[PDB]
């Protein structure tokens, strides 16, 4: 049973080592969500800082990849900050040879290639980490693009990710079913911050102080992260009506 | 050789003469010089022919498997990037001396390019042994704000200024057209003031004016049946 | 680490046998059965195709008889995608020689050079054999018309006339029954397709399960011509030798 | 480190099975159903976009892939297998033919392209074989129009009309009581819809399902005017409008 | 070429001449030799064309790489990277570049990098064919701590003299500002600077 | 090969009765253009040794670092660091000359003449030279350039051999090198009026002088 | 089953069971800790006393990187040593591009990502170390700690080995009880009252103590070993302590 | 057990079984003692024969002018180690002009053993090694395990029965370490402590391996009449 320790076939046709990097996957006990706007995309993630020992500014599972493509990721922190440092790494290389900024869902593909590489190739493991990229595309506007160990990637109106991954995804379903459209109908990027967290408030059913959520904000030229006090704004305003 | 680009209202021009030579002599009449690296990204080149020639189609080709890859149509400032660290790497081994032009997502563009991988940005540029005659015509009639009629005018007025004085180059001129939001328009010969006059005299031979020692039937046909 | 997962493809058994070498005859022997027979004026090659299907593309369908030159043809037995390999690497050695020398490879030349890299796959390398058996029809102007056939231990040896892939013991008892020295191409043709005809695994053999070629000095004067059969001309012979 | 995987990982077993290549082919077995058609002025390729969740953009994902202007492909299997192969076929299309000879390659040879890349994850050192099956439709002047599959050992066959994945087995019935030498193009679009429905359990329409022809000339999808040789791709890929027209006519 | 870079009160600024040269014959009369590297670290130009752009190209690279690792990166790191390349490459480059960039810690700063690659820090810096003609005339003339407008009253006056007297600079002047306010671009035209 | 760019001109130094003094002008020459008016071309390595440096600044500036390397790397794992198993100007010698050896024998060399002065843990004098060709030698009295030619002669005046060198105080030793300095200010082209002293004794430690100026000129005969 | 037989592999779980045997070897090492104060932080380290044998003083554990890092770590010696030695790599070649030191983040993912590699192929064995490490850079102070997996978090005080239990207990107290912050002078006394505190868990050999630190008033940003007068009044102070 | 089979993996209790049986391999071996003084440093070896008309194994190797080492079970890895202390020695010297310090020593031999613990395909060090030395921090002793640990001692034994000699040396520390300017004396202290550890045998003239190195006394080793006077 050798066919269960590398990444070769099974006689279903099926790779196990692939299939179990996809439960080391939510080995962190983190939700994470992603929406666009008009002119944005919002992506929040829960944060847990377990220990009191701890630095508490130091915990992220968000990364700016450039200045244009952020990404969050589901799994553990080390094999997520090799694919953050891959990441980084294939952006800077492809704006020296091509003279433009990589869009996000073609880094989304290359990561996935990456990826996929590690799926056929036996020598290498597969990453146990989940990774949506995030951006407001030049050619394309808000971009949601995510990769899995598999190598898969698609396109999303909006997506989730995480141990309740299905609990949030159907609350977004419902609300775009309702509203018809492929986004959040809101100028502000602020308040579509605000409708990220208050659907996750109502999916999980929990509520949130400004030291539990990570935010992560994508508009026209720069991707950037909130403070603790720009999140506490955003749950006060939420309260209030 | 005479190469031009000139920018307008709505997108960028190209042209060149259709001169090519080895020395003094003129080996081909109506050459075509001006290079198509995307649908609508075209260059002109000047030096060695075969340089510009190679250089625009391995290029092109990267060019193309690029926007398969990307799913986005290719941009002017990828060529651009793509061929000045490839020339730059050969120290100007690679006699290429280029005019790119083009329409993108991003809106129109027009760059020069030259041997030792070196680049410029401008709204008129000239190329090759005529540079210096087409760049008194464009110095002479550029403006801002051109119409596209106006600069296909222009553009063609400077390469006859390099086919009437520039010994380097002759016969005809050709233009590409590149406009945002429509294809581009290749204008082969779209002058043509140099056709050569009638002869005074036939040169055809009688039959059997030439010795022959031997005939022969050459077999070009594969091995055959039965 | 790797050692682990290592399946030790180039190792004896404890008989002094090569496993994967005779797994990969074992494989080959369900492929199938292609023939070819020697005659004084020309070669014949016979080949069934494996169970096909009625919107399989016939006229187009390469799987079992290639050239590798003007002079020289194979039939192959095993693995298809296996056997293209091997195939482009015995066409550049066929240029490789006549860049070098101005002549035609000889025949025994090219087989070897193709036995000899099946060979290097049994002794070093850790890889896998191919899963391919050839035979080797051909012409050259030392030996005249010869068979040759291959296997994935490298071994070659030459024949009169020769089957495989499968029922080759069936095969080959009724080749030696019927050939005699004599013998000529037409009469060869016919023995070929007798012998498929009574080996086939099918119900009946028909135009659309086989792929014939000749090697003929039936080329007009001191000259050879290779005749890879169409699917109509393939139907004509089948006529003709009284089979459908 | 360094990869210390030099051996092969597809071995012969006693039985002179190929267990790699075997397990390749039942991934492939379970995955979604697509098909081709050839007819007299052209080629149908189509299959289902089985989209993972409806938050998903399904057009943001391509499972009918242009090679070269005239080559398209489509797979059943591992989607991430065919993404990186159809990489590999748009490459080497370049490298080994068209830096070469100055023109895109005949279908046939960009086939045993891919072919002889796939035949080597079956044999090179430390890798699995590809997971997935292809079909390749495409057009060139001396051999007209054609259909080839690809499989996971690297061998290929050329098709009149043709199904792999799921549901396979029945669509090739299918195709063989519906296909003769005398088709119309627009006749193979219509017979392959046809066939496709019967695979598909849910939604039926020009979002759920993706399909592209090879057929004339597309001289409004050149990008260019001027030369007259060139004419354009004959590869194109069908709206979700022009699908829907098809699918009241059906 | 006629370059310079001055540290002043509340930054530091940048300027050029837009001639580039083939021999007598202008190739190009109005070319930017005021290159960014990053926000708020640019660089001036002088050597060979080909290899004064390949290096910029290669810094802003590696400086963009820096940032997504290590945050906005100082002056003198971006000093360095450039230092790195003209030194290691010594033997096959011909180029002077000048850097100057504006920290909120350290506020303007200038570092010029000779052809052998070795570098220096200064309050002021010119390099360039023109330069040599106005050594004397910015010895006498730069002070520490002027204001923006003296700056640049400065710059202009200097780079004026030194397209004056040098063949191989002309065209137009441009300047960039960079302080804590941002980053601003100036022209002037030749009418302008010649009757200064 | 290449060639010189940025320039530094001489040297020069001496051995007194406990220890030695090192000088050299703060200039960068650009060929004949005196360009860089502030360059420091005497290196302290700890507290014991002083390394001067002339030829190619950008070279300068890379050994520079290789000895700046060389104290980072000398107290990895090393709890005598600052006492038993510090670096002695001997080390730091014998490193560099073996890089200027290497360097010359693929005939890419560091385009210098460097000369390394120190007290050894003993309280020994350390006077060494080495160039881009690796050549090296010891005397009471070094200099590079045109020190070699000018400064030389007049150290040479006060120590002549080996029993001069502790009949000599440090007064008389800095005041020798002092106005060699003043000699090369008026003979040498590429020389500057600006420069730097340092003094190592094994008694007082390293005492390093900046700012100094050439004075007490003689010009006045020049009205006649 | 087999699982547990190969690095990199995956178990059904998700786990990667030979990093987690390696936890086990650094369990079994000695305790060290790491305390972040006001404008530094201070390392410190048991040492066990095999034998009297052994010259005191002499077999120093705790590194310094460039000038401005400490290292400490608990588990095989040699793994942390040969992690040390890399790190020294870095930061050598970060300072030879950049000129500036490297920073302690950009530091802390070098080591980071050099230590997930070891995770990533069954040719090689994971770190049977955990490391605690920081300094200061332009930022100010940095504490940080380093598993076998690769994962690193920043933190207020740190500690591994046998004793971590009771050493992490003691470092949530001065975490509660100073808000506003440590001095480093009061750091160095707190790190030997802690050491001594978990020395309990090894009572069995005595000890020898070792102590380092980094402070911007009191060692300029540089990396030094706390030593005589300011070593023993520490001593002193945690013997009190325990008393 | 299932975790034994390479270096390259850990057992569930976090032990690397491959060193463990490396470091047995040093357990069979020959006893040999090293002790030291401030001003000396000295080396004591029982040497081993294979049987009565074999040589005895030499068990002392010199390493430079100013140090060496002893041995205790694979003779030729103690031969590949201590070939790479002479070029460190020697690198040291021809580079800085500069006398290795022993306690660098210890870890450049620390790195080059841990390097073949955590590879697929190599195998751990079967050897145990005593490094002494005079440095410029004075008189030095060092014990090498080819786990990578290296540990200052004023004195230690390792080999077959070495508790002994190292029980001896543990009540004999205040003793010893005072013996300075006086090599025989410690030499004699080293004698007395190796026979600590002697069972059925004792130390012949052929059997007894000596070395010494201190201020003003170069790394020299004694075998044959020269140790009599010790016997
Ligand atoms: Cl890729
Ligand atoms: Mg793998
Ligand atoms: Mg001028």
């Amino acid at each position: 049973g050798y066919d269960r320790h590398i990444t070769i076939f099974s006689p279903e046709g099926r790779l196990y080592q692939v299939e179990y990097a996809f439960k080391a996957t939510n080995q962190t006990n983190i939700n994470s969500l992603a929406v666009r706007g008009k002119d944005c995309t919002v992506v929040i993630s829960q944060k847990k800082v377990p220990d009191k020992l701890l630095d508490p500014t130091t915990v992220s599972y968000i990364f700016c990849i450039s200045r244009t493509i952020g990404m969050v990721v589901n799994g553990p922190i080390p094999d997520a900050r090799n694919a953050a440092l891959r990441a980084k790494a294939e952006a800077a290389e492809f704006r020296y040879k091509y003279g433009y900024d990589m869009p996000c869902d073609v880094l989304a593909k290359r990561m996935a290639n990456l990826s996929q590489i590690y799926t056929q190739r036996a020598y290498m493991r597969p990453l146990g980490v989940i990774l949506t990229f995030v951006s407001v595309d030049e050619e394309l506007g808000p971009s949601i693009y995510k990769t899995d160990p598999a190598g898969y990637y698609v396109g999303y109106k909006a997506t989730a990710t995480g141990p309740k991954q299905q609990e949030i995804t159907t609350n977004l379903e419902n609300h775009f079913k309702k509203s018809k459209i492929d986004h959040i109908n809101e100028e502000s990027w602020e308040k579509v911050v605000e409708f990220a967290i208050t659907h996750m408030i109502d999916a999980l059913g929990t509520e949130f102080s400004k030291n539990d959520l990570e935010v992560g904000v994508a508009t026209k030229d720069k991707f950037f992260t909130l403070s603790a006090e720009n999140i506490e704004e955003r749950l006060v305003a939420i309260a209030e009506q | 050789t005479t190469i031009v680009g000139v920018k307008f209202n709505n997108g960028v021009v190209i042209a060149a003469d259709t001169r090519s030579t080895q020395g003094p002599i003129v080996a081909d009449k109506n050459c075509a010089k001006l290079h198509r690296i995307s649908p609508k990204i075209w260059c002109a080149g000047a030096g060695t022919a075969a340089d510009t020639e190679a250089v625009t189609q391995l290029i092109g080709s990267n060019i193309e498997l690029h926007s398969l890859y990307t799913s986005r149509e290719p941009r002017v400032v990828s060529a651009l990037q793509m061929l000045k660290q490839h020339l730059f790497k050969y120290q100007g081994h690679i006699g290429a001396y280029l005019i790119v032009a083009g329409v993108d997502p991003t809106g129109s563009h027009l760059f020069s390019i030259h041997a030792h991988g070196s680049t410029d940005v401008g709204y008129y540029l000239s190329l090759g042994s005529g540079s210096l005659a087409a760049m008194a015509v464009l110095e002479s009639h550029w403006k801002q704000d051109l119409t596209k009629e106006e600069a296909i005018k222009l553009a063609s007025d400077a390469i006859q200024a390099g086919i009437w004085n520039d010994l380097g180059s002759g016969s005809n001129v050709d233009v590409c057209v590149m406009e945002i939001g429509k294809d581009a328009e290749y204008l082969r010969n779209y002058l043509t003031p140099n056709v050569r006059e009638e002869k005074q005299k036939s040169y055809k031979f009688p039959r059997g004016t030439t010795a022959v020692l031997k005939e022969s039937i050459v077999n070009i046909c594969d091995i055959q049946e039965e | 680490g790797s050692r682990r997962y290592d399946s030790r493809t180039t190792i004896f058994s404890p008989e002094g046998r090569l496993y994967q070498v005779e797994y990969a005859l074992e494989s080959i022997s369900h492929a199938g059965t292609a023939i070819g027979i020697m005659a004084s004026d020309g070669i014949v090659l016979a080949a069934e195709r494996k169970v096909t299907s009625t919107l399989l593309e016939q006229d187009t369908s390469t799987e079992k008889l290639y050239k590798l030159n003007d002079k020289i043809a194979v039939a192959v037995a095993g693995l298809t995608a296996d056997a293209e390999i091997l195939i482009n690497t015995a066409r550049i050695h066929a240029q490789n020689y006549l860049k070098t020398y101005n002549e035609d490879i000889p025949v025994e030349i090219l087989v070897r050079r193709l036995s000899d890299i099946k060979q290097g796959y049994t002794q070093h390398g850790g890889l896998r054999p191919f899963g391919v058996s050839f035979i080797y029809a051909g012409y050259d102007d030392r030996y005249g018309y010869q068979l040759y056939t291959s296997n994935p231990s490298g071994n070659y040896t030459g024949w009169k006339a020769i089957s495989v892939g499968a029922n080759t013991s069936a095969a080959q008892t009724l080749l030696q029954m019927d050939y005699k020295d004599d013998m000529k191409v037409d009469d060869a043709i016919e023995l070929a397709l007798k012998t498929l005809s009574k080996t086939t695994d099918s119900s009946a053999l028909t135009y659309d399960r086989l792929e014939f070629a000749t090697i003929r000095k039936g080329a007009n004067d001191g000259e050879v011509y290779q005749k890879i059969f169409k699917p109509q001309e393939i139907k004509d012979i089948l006529v003709k030798t009284g089979i459908t | 480190m360094t990869d210390r995987y030099s051996f092969s990982l597809t071995t012969f077993s006693p039985s002179g099975k190929l267990g790699q290549i075997d397990y390749a082919l039942t991934a492939v077995k379970q995955g979604v159903t697509s098909l081709g058609i050839k007819a007299t002025n052209g080629v149908v390729i189509a299959t289902e976009k089985k989209s993972s969740s409806p938050l998903a953009m399904s057009e943001t994902l391509s499972k009918v892939s242009l090679l070269t202007p005239d080559i398209g492909a489509v797979y059943s299997g591992m989607g991430p297998d065919y993404r990186v192969l159809v990489d590999k076929s748009r490459k080497v299309a370049h490298t080994s033919y068209k830096r070469i000879y100055g023109e895109y390659p005949p279908t046939k040879l960009l086939v045993s392209e891919v072919a002889k890349i796939m035949q080597e994850a079956t044999q090179s050192g430390g890798v699995r074989p590809f997971g997935v099956s292809l079909l390749i439709a495409g057009h060139d002047e001396f051999n007209g129009f054609s259909l080839y599959q690809v499989d996971p050992s690297g061998s290929y066959f050329p098709w009149k009309a043709t199904a792999i994945g799921k549901g396979s087995v029945a669509a090739k019935t299918f195709l063989e009581k519906r296909w003769n030498d005398e088709l119309e193009l627009e006749d193979a679009i219509h017979i392959a819809l046809l066939t496709l429905k019967e695979s598909v359990e849910g939604e039926f329409n020009g979002d759920t399902i993706e399909l592209a022809i090879i057929g004339d000339e597309n001289p409004d999808l050149l990008g260019y005017t001027g030369i007259p040789t060139d004419k354009g791709p004959r590869f194109r890929k069908l709206t979700s409008q022009e699908i829907n027209d098809r699918l009241e006519a059906l | 070429t006629s370059i310079m870079a001055v540290t002043f009160k509340d930054g530091v600024i940048l300027g050029a001449d837009s001639r580039t040269t083939t021999g007598a014959y202008i190739a190009n009369r109005v070319t930017d030799k005021l290159t960014r590297v990053h926000d708020k670290i640019w660089c001036c130009r002088s050597g060979s064309a080909a290899d004064t752009q390949a290096i910029a190209d290669i810094v802003q690279y590696h400086l963009e790489l820096y940032t997504s690792q290590y945050g906005t990166p100082s002056t003198e790191t971006a000093a360095s990277v450039f230092k790195e390349l003209c030194y290691e490459n010594k033997d096959n480059l011909t180029a002077g570049i000048i850097v100057a960039g504006y920290d909120d810690k350290n506020k303007g700063e200038v570092y010029t990098i000779p052809l052998g690659g070795s570098v220096h820090k200064l309050p002021y810096a010119i390099a360039g064919s023109g330069s040599t003609f106005i050594y004397g005339y910015c010895d006498k003339n730069f002070r520490e701590n002027m204001s923006k407008e003296e700056t640049v009253d400065f710059i202009k006056h200097s780079l004026s003299q030194a397209i004056k007297w040098d063949g191989s600079s002309g065209g137009v002047i441009r300047m960039v500002v960079l302080t804590a306010a941002g980053v601003e671009r100036l022209i002037f035209y030749p009418d302008e600077y010649e009757q200064l | 090969t290449q060639q010189p760019i940025v320039t530094g001109t001489s040297v020069i130094s001496m051995k007194y009765d406990n220890g030695v003094i090192i000088a050299a002008d703060n200039l960068g020459s650009y060929g004949s253009l005196l360009r860089f008016n502030g360059v420091e071309r005497l290196i302290p390595v700890g507290d014991n040794t002083v390394v001067g440096i002339s030829g190619d600044i950008s070279d300068m500036q890379h050994i520079e670092r290789l000895l700046k390397d060389l104290v980072t790397e000398n107290a990895y794992d090393n709890p005598l660091a600052d006492a038993e198993e510090a670096l002695e100007p001997s080390y730091i010698f014998e490193y560099l000359a073996t890089v200027m050896y290497q360097r010359r024998s693929k005939m890419n060399p560091l385009w210098n003449a460097i000369i390394v002065a120190g007290v050894q843990s003993n309280g020994d004098q350390f006077l060494r030279y080495v160039n881009l060709l690796g050549v090296t030698y010891s005397s009471p009295t070094l200099a590079t350039g045109f020190g070699a030619h000018m400064a030389n002669p007049l150290l040479r005046k006060v120590v002549d051999r080996e029993s001069d060198i502790p009949k000599t105080t440090v007064q008389v030793a800095e005041e020798a090198i002092v106005n060699a300095m003043r000699v090369l200010y008026y003979r040498d082209a590429r020389s500057s009026r600006n420069f730097s002293l340092a003094i190592i004794d094994k008694n007082t430690g390293l005492t390093f002088k900046k700012n100094l100026q050439v004075e007490n000129m003689k010009w006045d005969f020049a009205k006649d | 089953t087999g699982y547990d037989l190969s690095n990199s592999v995956f178990s059904p779980d998700g786990r990667n069971f030979q990093v987690e045997y390696a936890v086990k070897a650094v369990e079994n090492g000695t305790t060290s800790i790491g305390i972040k104060c006001n404008d530094g932080v201070v390392f410190a380290v048991e040492k066990l006393i095999t034998s009297k044998l052994l010259v005191p003083q002499k077999n120093v554990k705790i590194q310094v990187v460039d000038r401005h890092i400490g290292c400490v770590y608990s588990g095989l010696i040699p793994d942390g040593r040969h992690l040390v030695n890399r790190g020294r790599e870095e930061a050598a070649s970060f300072k030879k591009l950049y000129k500036t030191p490297i920073p302690i983040p950009a530091f802390a993912d070098r080591l980071g990502q050099y230590v997930q590699a070891h995770t990533l192929y069954n040719s090689v064995r994971p770190f049977g170390v955990s490391t605690i490490f920081g300094g200061v850079d332009k930022n100010g102070a940095h504490l940080y700690m380093l598993e076998p997996s690769g994962s690193y978090w920043g933190y207020k005080g740190a500690a591994t080995g046998k004793g971590r239990q009771s050493a992490k207990a003691e470092l949530e107290k001065l975490v509660d009880h100073h808000p506003e912050g440590l001095s480093a002078r009061e750091a160095v006394k707190q790190a030997a009252k802690i050491i001594y505190l978990a020395h309990e868990d090894n009572k069995e050999k005595d000890f020898e103590l070792e102590i380092s630190w980094c402070s911007l008033s009191e060692t300029n940003g540089l990396h030094k070993f706390v030593k005589g007068d300011l070593l023993q009044e520490a001593i002193d102070f945690a013997q009190k302590e325990i008393n | 057990n299932n975790y034994d089979g390479d270096t390259v993996t850990f057992s569930p209790t976090g032990r690397l079984f491959q060193v463990e049986y490396a470091l047995e391999a040093i357990k069979q071996g020959s006893v040999t003692v090293g002790l030291r003084s401030n001003t000396h440093a000295v080396l004591v070896a029982l040497k081993r024969n294979a049987d009565e008309l074999s040589s005895y194994q030499k068990k002392i190797i010199k390493c430079d002018e100013h140090m060496g080492l002893s041995l205790a079970g694979l003779a030729p890895d103690a031969r590949v180690l201590s070939n790479y202390l002479r070029q460190q020695c020697n690198y040291s010297s021809l580079v800085f002009n500069r006398k290795l310090a022993v306690e660098r020593a210890g870890h450049l031999l620390c790195d080059k053993a841990q390097k073949n613990t955590q590879s697929y395909g190599g195998r751990p060090y079967g050897v145990g090694l005593l490094i002494i030395g005079y440095d410029k921090s004075g008189a030095h002793l060092l014990e090498f395990q080819p786990s990578g640990n290296v540990t200052e001692l004023y004195g230690t034994a390792i080999g077959a029965r070495s508790q002994g000699a190292k029980t001896y040396l543990e009540r004999t520390l205040d003793t010893f370490i005072k013996i300075d300017g006086n090599p025989d004396e410690l030499i004699k202290a080293g004698v007395e402590a190796i026979s600590q550890s002697l069972r059925d045998e004792s130390l012949t003239v052929d059997n007894l391996s000596i070395a010494i190195v201190g201020k003003d006394t170069p790394f020299t080793i004694y075998d044959g009449e020269a140790v009599a006077k010790y016997i």
